[PDB]
């Protein structure tokens, strides 16, 4: 997360860390959507141009975390994966279309002050909130700046980072990039004329873009950090998987499994 | 970099 | 699912986090 701030304790209790067993590595973020199901980006698990194809046994989900690096004894919970489900029409070529995956945990996780699921939107919540100018919130332990030889200082945060970012109109998203965008994506971030900063960055993928509903006081996950070009660049926006657009696949997987 | 997690996980 | 999206340390305590109101103001 670039130009965000440290999360408060329990501020994002649905945040999940996808953690590699060997070597130890932050692979991606993710989100808790029930006591046994975790949502993430497909490319966190499968991305052939980078020789990435993980199995269930290669990774762990760590829930309730704040520190990036500590083992937060009696605070975080570590869960093993029973099965990964990648969207059957995920397209890693091209433009990461339908960049979404589910992971079923081997055992249900107990909820706590630090661990609690986020809601998925229904059609009214998505129509009410997914509108240009409305801000959502992105969280992660990914890079604090676009990687660059000229950077000075620590590149990864001590604790979970948070940034609030406005949704951008689809034609502006489209025209900002030569990468082909689709209706399975939306973009967010400040426009040049707003003179502000903030973005997701490498290492944040899979984490949630959430919005608060004034209709019922609940937080909803509208997006998944998916891709961008650099981080916090002038004239660019971050791109997010559109969760509501892919919700029927989510529901199919959870109802079948 | 990361603190060791319990070896039961792994 | 029934209790989703309500945080123990915020909504369940009627407490706001420090930037939540920024979101509401945009909406
Ligand atoms: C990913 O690896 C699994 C075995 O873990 C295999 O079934 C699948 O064909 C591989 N997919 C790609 C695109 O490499």
């Amino acid at each position: 997360i670039v130009e965000g701030s440290d999360a408060e304790i329990g501020m994002s209790p649905w945040q999940v860390m996808l953690f590699r067993k060997s070597p130890q590595e932050l692979l991606c973020g993710a989100s808790l959507i029930s006591d046994r199901w975790v949502l993430t980006a497909a490319h966190c698990l499968l991305y052939p141009p980078w020789d990435k194809n993980f199995t269930e046994n290669d990774l762990l989900v760590r829930i309730g975390k704040h520190s990036r690096t500590r083992y937060e004894r009696n605070i975080e919970k570590i869960s093993m994966l029973e099965k990964i489900y990648i969207h059957p029409r995920y397209n890693w070529r091209e433009n990461l279309d339908r960049d979404i995956a589910l992971m079923k945990l081997k055992k249900p996780v107990a909820f706590s002050d630090y661990i609690h699921p986020v809601c998925l939107p229904d059609r009214e919540t998505a129509a009410s909130l997914l509108q240009a100018g409305y801000k959502g919130r992105v969280t992660g332990w990914g890079n604090l700046k676009e990687t660059w030889t000229a950077n000075v200082g620590k590149g990864q945060p001590s604790v979970l980072q948070v940034v609030n970012l406005p949704i951008v109109e689809r034609p502006v998203c489209k025209d900002s990039t030569r990468i082909r965008i689709t209706d399975n994506m939306f973009c967010a971030g400040y426009k040049p004329d707003e003179g502000k900063r903030g973005d997701a960055c490498e290492g944040d993928s899979g984490g949630p873009f959430v919005m608060k509903s004034p209709f019922n006081n609940r937080w909803y996950q509208m997006g998944i950090v998916s891709w961008g070009e650099g981080c916090d660049r002038d004239g660019k926006y971050g791109f997010y998987t559109h969760v509501f657009r892919l919700k029927k696949w989510i529901q199919k997987v959870i109802d079948q499994f | 970099d990361f603190e060791e997690i319990p070896e039961e996980y792994l | 699912e029934a209790d989703c999206g309500l945080r123990p340390l915020f909504e369940k305590k009627s407490l706001e986090d420090k930037t939540e109101r920024e979101l509401l103001e945009s909406y």
